[PDB]
């Protein structure tokens, strides 16, 4: 009935204040002279290297 | 830039140090020693 069981819930927002900092490189390594559809957010990287 | 006195003079750019995303009501920029 009262046993120790904790639990920690959680909220996000509905933008109340936007977003802080965004994803880091989830990403695996590096490329070279084979052109290879990549992806900076900001820099679809598309070509050779 | 060397100078002595009086030469308000001098050209160059400014990269941004610091972007805090706050977004607040700004148009106060008391200035105080
Ligand atoms: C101050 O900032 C808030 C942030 O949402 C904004 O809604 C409000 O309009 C701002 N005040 C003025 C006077 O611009």
């Amino acid at each position: 009935g009262y046993q120790p069981y904790r639990v920690v819930v959680l909220s996000f927002e509905l933008l109340h204040a936007p977003a802080t900092v965004c994803g880091p490189k989830k990403s695996t390594n590096l490329v070279k002279n084979k052109c290879v559809n990549f992806n900076f957010n900001g820099l679809t990287g598309t070509g050779v290297l | 830039i060397n100078l002595v006195r009086d030469l308000p003079q001098g050209f160059s750019a400014l990269e941004p140090l610091v972007d805090l995303p706050i977004g607040i009501n700004i148009t106060r920029f008391q200035t105080l020693l």
